[PDB]
């Protein structure tokens, strides 16, 4: 507050995008029930991906 | 909290400028009183004399052009630093597990209400998961039922 | 950061606009003060006198006509210099993996 | 449930909703289980 008849009310735009990547960012990974799923390439190592 | 204040003084603004606008002071010069017939107020009968101009209303202030541009400002602000809205469609636990729900037209993708889910989504994997583990726990070490 | 800070300077440019003109000082002569009747604020008694002309609004500066240009410029800027949005549809992991 | 066009998603809506859902926890439910409790302990009917 540079002066007090200056009244400065501050303009919070930082928290707002922050926010708004946020939501879209646990709405993409912590979305689902799990997390990860592991996937293989053949059947001779599926028994461990699960 | 400074949206609320910040709202008030504009709003006391507004207020004190009609709470003296309704007054209708009247200026007037000296030699056109006429108390008996000024004092009375019945539609007519009235003596605006002394050259006829010599009464008018009194030049109050005009409002600020700019107030609304701020409400407007304000308004939206509120509406998209959180998760309310005027008309906006309320949020349920089947769109909360997927927001393609109702991908046919209830897309959801509005900022408020992603906002608002982001929220939800915290309390729940903070609060009321924490709390059913912390019971079955418990359960789970104490009693025979 | 600077985005906020312009926004802020604009913003306060703006709100002390507002925080004087409603203070609504009158401007007013010598003759016509009759303190009596001026500080009386009813609706009905004032005293305009000498010459009707002796008393008017205080002439406050006029808003700055290019500033709304200015506040929707750091707006869009904001909209699209990022992946924020006032009502845009929030992504979904599909999506993610196809946008299609 | 009537997803269809009554999306119901308005301010006003909810904000009554919520009051309602309040009255029936708060409410309706205990008065049931009060009088549940109390048909259970007394008389033979």
């Amino acid at each position: 507050p540079v002066t007090a008849g200056s009244s400065s009310w501050v303009d919070r735009t930082v928290w707002e995008s922050v926010n708004g990547t946020l939501q879209d960012i646990i709405n993409v990974f912590c979305s689902g029930d799990e997390a990860v799923t592991f996937v293989a390439d053949n059947q001779q190592d599926s028994d461990a991906a699960d | 909290k400074d949206i609320q204040d910040l709202r008030t003084a504009l709003v006391r603004g507004y207020i004190d400028n009609v709470n003296n606008a309704n007054y209708g002071r009247y200026k007037a010069l000296v030699g056109a009183y006429d108390r008996r017939s000024l004092l009375d107020n019945r539609p007519g009968g009235v003596v605006e004399m002394e050259r006829q101009d010599a009464i008018d209303l009194f030049p109050y202030h005009n409002l600020p052009q700019g107030i609304d541009g701020l409400l407007g400002m304000s308004e939206e602000l509120k509406e998209t630093r959180t998760g309310v809205t005027k008309l906006g469609m309320g949020i349920n636990p089947d769109v909360f597990k997927n927001d393609n729900a109702y991908a046919t037209v209830g897309l959801m993708m509005n900022a408020a209400q992603n906002r608002l889910r982001m929220v939800c989504r915290n309390i729940a994997h903070n609060g009321m998961v924490e709390l059913m583990r912390g019971i079955y726990n418990l359960i789970r070490e104490n009693g025979e039922v």
